[PDB]
């Protein structure tokens, strides 16, 4: 079939098994970004019921639900393979599930190269970091905000509890 | 900080689906937030099926999973000789922690052929019956089998007490370091037990790896492996080790259960199949080593308590087929009061001769066979009615000899005592007497020699073995003594 | 914090608590509960959903319904004020006598005390029943499991035990009616009242009754034991007590667990039995002990599941049993209340190395002799005693005296025994039988020994005749 | 099914709907394979219990007409194949050679020699 | 405090206060005391009741040569 | 092609190959595991992921790790240099004397040789041991399964056979110690070493040892089977040899398969099994044969779980055999070694033809008497005696003599027995029992017959046993 | 509408109506099908209601409106069914016309 292509984040697949399709698909043809933005759009373009809530209503025939929810509307400019994957998640009911694919996705060309370490408070904040260099400190300085006792606490950040924890 | 941490993806049933920490070194015991360790057994991609050390009550989900980044090891050392630990080699003794702070992967394997060296050893139990009829050498995995602390456990003590003589002797091979893996054995049971061992002060050369009837299942499960890692240390460090695994029945239970809860099936008897591997992997690591290992040993005394004598019982069958024999004890006999209670028919060392002691062999070797017949006619013949004197005697004599294989619990012996009392029967002296008096005889007989024939004992001890001469002295002892013993 | 009913599939109530998921074992009281329906967090399934357990009944489980974390496990009275009182599982007068208040309430998860913390070395609780102590030495903190013929004044006896022990010893009592017949407990209720072992007038009974009868759902039935424990630890340590914990009937525990397991997506192992059977068991067993201060001695009504004891469950149980009791109709039939067949009144820990040798021996002599005499019951059945010699006559007679001598009258079942009961300290007890063994009282009346607690009253009684 | 082709590769083109368009209908690509069970993606139009023909030459048969793929018991190896292998329909279930020249003959169950009497003749084949 | 020794200080000056109260460190208070009173008494139960602050003295005798 | 280990759930190693999957069965070398971790492709799981199997274990693996296809299935050293060596699967020196330097390499796979390319009907390999040959005569190049609970002297017995026979045999032998106690293998080794048949001076011997011990991770144990096969095949055909193939224990093998079956994401089976057991076996056992090019008489030790034969696996097993040695746990339990249930240990291969009728008949009478004799045994067992028929008594006793006569002690293992009692060349065997059939012996003892050899001597012993 | 006091029959196997909606449902409420037919809503799954159908699947088909009645059953009680053979609605089958019991009790 194809061969594996996965933008930085990348993901685990699974409700992103699609994501990963487009982590190879979008990626390939490199409308990576076209769709990258599409998705974003879609998100709220999505979010309101209609011909969408349609699905919920079991009794609405998926067959034509696709031809309504996506016929006139989700092809409003969401199409390339994008309507087709719409129409796939559509079939495959992964529509209510779609946000998460975006989530998953969206850490993708930017956030694709995110920022991770699990770090007190509003922790990391997916950005970008280059592991050879420190990037850490910098960030911290920037702010003298967050909440750190309520938000992540002196127990992590510096063991308030630990002294308790030995006994 | 939380630098690289993961969230408990899900938790229920003590099986923590763990999201993250992803690149976990396999069978890393990891640490959760909760203090609690788990070991990341199962690498599924999207999560880690994590076997939880400790228990799920505590747990709350999304919780930070930290690598501990450590593969399961257990502390190894020798300061545990003199200690009771939990399976992780952490105390429970409450003396504070062991001086043994070395750690060693329990993930280790049983040496090869060339590393190993066969037996030719004796290994003394101080339980006459045992060293004689199921003669013991060092390194051996052998099944202790018996039915519900039917003194089963007792046995282990007498042997340990016997190793006292070695560790309190100076033995360079017989200095058997005892590792008591206590599996499932309630805190009371153990607590109690320990209390004794300490009293037996045998505790000094003794590790107690402790999985009581409180543990998280993998812990109970783990405990032997812990032990396993450690005993090989001695073995391989020339030192001569003894491990008592008591019992795998429970371990297995935990383990199967563990699988089951992991919604992993089992097979046969509801038990998974490579529990065979379990015991093998566990037990093969008990061995008698070549010299490269300082020659040492880890003599394995697995204990399986038959359940209703049942052994066909897959897992017992397994263990049996692994062990190079079994000591089945005749529990009704125990209950008849007979302590030891043995089902010697069901006690075998297929081995036999590599595992014996000449002192004893000289009377006992011969005896075992002779008893083979006595016993044989004890069972074979069975009526009201008499046969001939020979056999009638054999029964009488045999019966006397039966008392001799008893040993009011917690009273093992050094080889000469055993041989001594045995000489008395084998060599015809106490066919004569009755059981009621056998026991008495022995007491007297011992105090007699204790006083007197210390010489002789000296000798027997010396040669490690009998001499006709010593015998001649013996001959006199018994006869005379015998006479003194009644009149 | 709140939960939603997100799914009800029966009493596995899938609750989504969304203000975090409080650790498993946390009790929630479900909001919208007319029928105050406690859910215990069982799993954090995720999705801020927990799988929880009704320990109560349901309906009107109008979806999304609000559930409240109590922030702890179920809290129940602890403190002395429970004595004389019957609470349900959830610690509430099913004595139906208004609040079974205490002072302290306790979240009821609280498990397996450290091995060092025990006086790791345990000791007979003296029952005073000659036979009892003698044949099965009863240990403070221990588990003794009561196998036994039905309704035979199991209860009667038991009541009497409370009288002699929970009274004479500092023994307190807990009755945990686990899955019992509410009715029998009712009956019993009246019986207890009646017996006076429970008293109302004053509720200064030795026993708090906790019932989590058949009516309970398994989780509740299952759990009434930890609850009962939770108190008993309270008394044990706190009131230093030798608590007598009547856990009646443990089988119902096993049963309760086992049931749930499957459903609980747990393989309920062999025989159906919950794979954790042991662990359940263990964690629980480890709570039964002479700690330092106090002992929780568990007097366990033990239904003999499938009369099978290899029966994995019982097999496990064996581990948990220091001393094992089968109460026997055979004996009962002999009019001997105690109905105890003594051969089934053992402690695995029998030995002279352990249960020491006069006791043991006298006993050995006794089990033997009585049996031997029993051998003679077959033999005599043929040959008659005429064809046996006086040592047999003697043994028979002695056996018989002994026989009677195990009989101790009952204040309770004056109906069974014929009269008011006694109490017998051990030295006298063993001495008693030892004395009979010495044949001392010739074979001056042996029916004298019938329903007499101490041996002397029979000797005396033999005389009043003679 | 619910994962496969919801995940990439397979999926990754269906999106477009460009991937032979799809076909695999008188063809299949082995959707997954292991162990003589060729889940074969496609073959879509299929008969019931069609004997199908392999890219490893071999037969397997499409018993399980799934809406996606075909559970194909492959009557043999897995060391030939590696996934995606093309399965060509035969449009045809098994019928087997039958004849009377099989009298005098040991054949495999294929109705093919094993006899090592060289081959048999196949006169008929028959359901 | 996490110049970490300041958390030792955090504790320690409250040791300093407590030990620089009376009994050395107290505030444990009477509730502790009833607890004490039991186990301190309960100790005596195992252990006999007399010269736990003085020396016990003893006596030496015979019945008969039976 | 490369994969990275994506899921490790035990030694079921899921590798997602990031590109091309070689066909299933490719032996992969894991890039990292220097703990030479061959993964054998097991499944193409789909989407370039394979299920592969570690033969090995796993601790320390980072989920991530790169795996490089070894590009084939296992290549193993083959040829004669494997004789007198301990090979594992990969033919590594568990001789621990360095390599098993061969020319030849092998895929440890091999398949069933053509049916026509086999020999069609074989000819008896006599089995020496009186009872044994007599009731179960074997075929030269035969597959014999020895059902027997392992380790009951079971194992001893096989060794003893080896002793008698494998010794007596020239050709070559292949010995596979699978799953058995390394300890016993250790001794055995030394024993062979000692024997010098494990030549300490030939890389060869005349016997190659292949081991797949219990303590191993499964794949290793599992696969050593193919390996051993490959070698023996090597010798059989290539060296044209009469190979003897000793297997201890196929049971552990089978078990290994079954164990994985689940984990393999397949269903396990009844009792947990590998449901593919049959195909595995069929194909395997058919890999086995005695073709024309050589003959492998394969003596396959069979631990029979809880001695349950009924137990489907053994139920299957039977197909594969053409000689079964069914050991009676009871007889063994009588100490009686020979311990066999011989009305269960079978060969149709006994013949009036092939084995001549004398033997054969003598046996048929025997089989018969005994077969009847058991039937009662039970009845009478509780149902005591006489208000009966005493001709029966005669048979009973006789049966018993015969019974005892099957017994021969473990000659060599004086350590176990202390006893010798020899092997009985076949005519003497036939004669022996036949003579008992002539029942002359019958006023004689019973244990005279026990644990001996030549009936003459037994008779001698009878007399002697008669004081 | 409702997936509250009505539901669409999510699925109907054969007499198990997985019913979509009804989501405010009491545990154990008897519901009524669009076919009259009652069923009782035992398992409130978020996604369906496993409803035991007091009727048959040849009597309806999916998506069907299942309406709450809002009731957990009680059956008529009184003490005058004395004579009656009833269906277990505490309503006849005796074919005497009705019962005597007009109180209902859980």
């Amino acid at each position: 079939f194809a061969k594996l292509v996965r933008p930085p984040v990348q993901i685990y697949g699974i409700e992103g098994r699609y994501a990963t399709a487009l982590y190879s698909a979008a990626s390939k043809q490199n409308k990576l970004e076209q769709v990258e933005k599409e998705l974003l759009r879609v998100g709220q373009i999505l979010k309101e019921p209609k011909m969408a809530a349609s699905l919920l209503n079991p009794y609405v025939k998926r067959s034509v639900k696709v031809k309504s929810l996506s016929d006139m509307t989700a092809k409003e400019k969401f199409s390339p393979l994008t309507s087709n994957l719409i129409n796939l998640l559509a079939e495959n009911g992964r529509l209510t599930n779609t946000p998460a694919v975006i989530s998953a996705f969206s850490t993708m060309m930017s956030v694709h190269r995110g920022e991770v370490p699990c770090t007190v408070t509003t922790a990391s904040a997916l950005d970008e970091t280059t592991l050879t260099e420190l990037k850490t400190v910098l960030k911290s300085f920037l702010s003298k905000g967050q909440v750190l006792k309520l938000e992540v606490k002196i127990d992590p950040s510096i063991m308030g509890g630990m002294i308790v924890r030995i006994g | 900080d939380l630098e690289e941490t993961g969230r408990v993806l899900s938790i229920g049933d003590g099986i923590a689906r763990v999201h993250g920490l992803r690149n976990v070194q396999a069978e890393e015991m990891v640490e959760f937030s909760s203090g609690l360790k788990g070991m990341s057994l199962n690498l599924e991609p999207d999560n880690v099926g994590v076997v939880v050390f400790g228990n799920d009550k505590l747990i709350k989900e999304g919780d930070i999973v930290k690598r501990t980044g450590a593969i399961v090891d257990v502390p190894v050392g020798e300061e545990l000789l003199g200690r009771v630990v939990d399976a992780l080699g952490n105390a429970i003794d409450g003396k504070g922690p062991i001086g043994s702070k070395a750690r060693r992967r329990v993930g280790l394997k049983a040496p090869g052929i060339i590393p190993r060296i066969s037996v030719r050893e004796p290994m003394q139990t101080g339980i006459k019956a045992v060293d004689s009829l199921v003669p013991i050498g060092r390194g051996q995995r052998e099944l202790i089998i018996g039915d519900r602390q039917t003194g089963k456990t007792s046995i282990a003590i007498d042997t340990i007490i016997n190793q006292k003589r070695f560790n309190d002797g100076t033995d360079e091979k017989k200095k058997l370091y005892c590792i008591y893996v206590a599996i499932g054995q309630k805190r009371s049971t153990v607590a109690q037990l320990v209390k004794r061992l300490t009293d037996a002060d045998a505790m000094k050369y003794t590790i107690v790896v402790s999985a009581t009837a409180s543990d998280a299942a993998p812990l109970q499960y783990l405990a032997p492996y812990s032990g396993c890692s450690m005993g090989e240390y001695f073995r391989d460090n020339g030192k001569h080790a003894l491990i008592i695994y008591d019992d795998l029945s429970k371990q297995a239970v935990a383990y199967r259960q563990m699988s089951l809860l992991l919604r992993r099936p089992p097979g046969r008897e509801a038990y998974p199949g490579d529990v065979f591997y379990l015991h093998s992997r566990l037990l093969e690591r008990a061995a008698k080593m070549n010299d490269a290992f300082g020659g040492g040993s880890l003599t394995a005394l697995p204990v399986i308590e038959t359940q209703a004598g049942d052994v066909s019982a897959y897992i017992p069958t397994n263990v049996i087929s692994i062990t190079d024999g079994q000591i089945f004890l005749e529990t009704e006999l125990f209950y008849k009061g007979i302590r030891p209670a043995i089902n010697v028919g069901l006690s075998v060392s297929r081995v036999g001769s590599a595992a014996q002691t000449r002192a004893m062999k000289q009377v006992a070797g011969t005896m075992k066979l002779e008893l083979a017949q006595y016993r044989e006619v004890a069972a074979f013949a069975q009526f009201g009615s008499d046969l001939d004197a020979a056999t009638q005697q054999l029964l009488s004599r045999g019966v006397r000899l039966t008392e001799l294989l008893k040993q009011g619990q917690y009273s093992p012996m050094a080889i000469e005592e055993q041989v001594a009392v045995i000489y008395a029967g084998v060599r015809g002296y106490l066919d004569k007497l009755e059981p009621s008096k056998i026991t008495k005889f022995e007491n007297a007989f011992l105090s007699h020699v204790i006083s007197q024939h210390q010489a002789l004992l000296g000798k027997i001890r010396t040669d490690g073995k009998i001499s006709e001469e010593s015998d001649a002295k013996l001959k006199e002892i018994v006869t005379n003594f015998l006479a003194g013993f009644e009149a | 914090t709140t939960g939603r009913i997100v799914a009800v599939i029966g009493a596995v109530v899938d609750v989504q608590f969304d203000e975090g998921l409080p650790p498993i074992l946390n009790a929630l009281e479900v909001q919208g509960r007319e029928t105050r329906l406690v859910l215990e967090v069982a799993q954090h399934l995720g999705e801020s959903t927990v799988r929880t357990i009704a320990m109560d009944g349901t309906e009107g489980l109008v979806r999304g319904q609000k559930v409240l974390d109590s922030g702890a496990p179920i809290r129940i009275p602890v403190g002395p004020e429970t004595l004389g009182r019957i609470m349900n599982v959830i610690g509430e007068p099913i004595d139906e006598r208004g609040p079974i208040k205490t002072k302290q309430f306790a979240a009821i998860h609280a498990e397996a005390p450290e091995f060092v913390e025990m006086s790791v070395e345990q000791e007979i609780l003296v029952t005073g029943i000659k036979v009892v102590d003698l044949l099965a030495p009863y240990a403070k903190g221990g588990k003794i499991g009561l196998f036994g013929g039905a309704g035979v004044g199991k209860t009667v006896l038991i009541m009497e035990l409370i009288n002699n022990v929970a009274k004479a010893h500092g023994g307190y009592s807990v009755f945990a009616g686990v899955g019992e017949r509410t009715r029998e407990g009712n009956d019993l209720y009246h019986e207890m009242i009646e017996s006076g072992v429970i008293n109302l007038k004053d509720a200064t009974s030795k026993v708090a009754l906790v019932y989590g009868q058949m009516n309970e759902p398994p989780g509740a039935r299952a759990r009434v034991a930890l609850t009962g424990l939770t108190v008993a630890e309270y008394f044990r340590d706190q009131e230093g007590q030798d608590v007598l914990l009547f856990i009646d009937n443990i089988f119902r525990f096993t049963q309760a667990g086992s049931e749930v397991s499957a459903l609980l997506g747990r393989i309920p192992s062999a025989v159906g039995y919950q794979p954790t059977l042991a662990t359940d068991m263990g964690t629980m067993q480890e709570r039964i002990t002479t700690t330092k201060k106090g002992s929780i001695t568990s007097v366990q009504a033990i239904y003999v599941p499938a009369d099978d004891l290899t029966d994995p469950a019982p097999a496990t149980t064996f581990a948990h049993l220091d001393a094992t009791t089968v109460l026997s109709r055979a004996i009962a039939e002999l009019g001997i209340y105690p109905a105890v067949d003594p051969l089934d009144s053992t402690s695995r820990i029998m030995d002279p190395n352990i249960v020491g040798s006069e006791h043991y021996d006298v006993a050995r002599g006794v089990q033997k002799i009585l049996q031997d005499y029993k051998s003679l019951q077959d033999i005599i059945a043929i040959l008659g005693m005429d064809e046996l010699s006086e040592e047999d006559k003697l043994t028979v007679s002695r056996a018989r005296k002994i026989q009677r001598f195990l009989s101790q009258p009952f204040q309770v079942a004056e109906v069974f025994t014929g009269h008011l009961g006694k109490l017998v300290p051990l030295k006298e007890t063993i001495k008693g039988f030892q004395q009979i063994l010495a044949g001392e009282y010739d074979h001056l009346p042996e029916q004298a020994f019938y329903m007499v607690g101490p041996i002397e009253e029979a000797v005396a009684k033999a005389d009043k005749l003679a | 099914k619910t994962g496969t082709a919801e995940v990439s590769s397979i999926l990754e083109e269906r999106i477009l709907g460009a991937d032979t368009s799809v076909d695999l209908e008188e063809t299949g690509r082995v959707l997954s394979i292991g162990d003589g069970i060729a889940r074969v993606h496609g073959l879509r139009n299929v008969q019931a219990e069609e004997m199908v023909e392999f890219s490893s030459g071999l037969k397997g048969m499409s018993l399980n007409l799934e809406p996606d793929n075909v559970g194909v018991v492959v009557f043999g190896n897995d060391k030939l194949i590696k996934e995606g292998d093309i399965v060509k329909r035969t449009g045809a279930i098994v019928d087997v050679p039958v004849g009377e020249e099989l009298l005098g003959r040991v054949v495999d169950a294929l109705g093919n020699a094993i006899d090592g009497k060289g081959p048999i003749g196949s006169k008929a084949r028959r359901r | 405090l996490d110049p970490v020794q300041k958390l030792f200080v955090d504790k320690i000056r409250e040791y300093r206060t407590k030990r620089q109260t009376s009994g050395g460190p107290v505030d444990a208070g009477p509730e502790y005391q009833q607890d004490l009173d039991r186990e301190l008494f309960k100790l005596k139960q195992m252990y006999g009741k007399a010269d736990m602050n003085t020396f016990p003295n003893f006596t030496f005798e015979d019945p008969k040569f039976e």
